[PDB]
């Protein structure tokens, strides 16, 4: 049973590793679109000044 | 990129702007003193001779 322990313990933080990576991944993501709108906002801005 | 060339190209089209109102300006102004300077000197030259 606490092999049963490391188990499900090793277990949880195996998802929390990939939960973790994932969401920072969705972090680069909406960090990519959010460049992209900052970059036409330049335009503007630039074209502004 | 976009926002230091957008910088850097609106400081510097103002001086191109700057430098062209003083262009034409200086070319107007320019005339006005040819003729100020002639109608002067000729006068002049009319009371001296």
């Amino acid at each position: 049973t606490n092999s049963q322990e490391a188990a499900a313990k090793h277990e949880a933080q195996r998802l929390e590793q990939e939960a973790r990576g994932r969401l920072e991944r969705q972090k680069i993501l909406d960090q990519s679109e959010a460049e992209k709108a900052r970059k036409e906002l330049l335009e503007l801005e630039a074209m502004s000044m | 990129a976009v926002e230091s060339t957008g910088n850097a190209k609106a400081e510097a089209e103002s001086r191109a702007e700057a430098a062209r109102i003083e262009g034409e300006g200086s070319v107007l102004q320019a005339k006005l003193k040819a003729q100020a300077l002639a109608i002067e000197t000729e006068a002049e030259l009319e009371r001296v001779k």
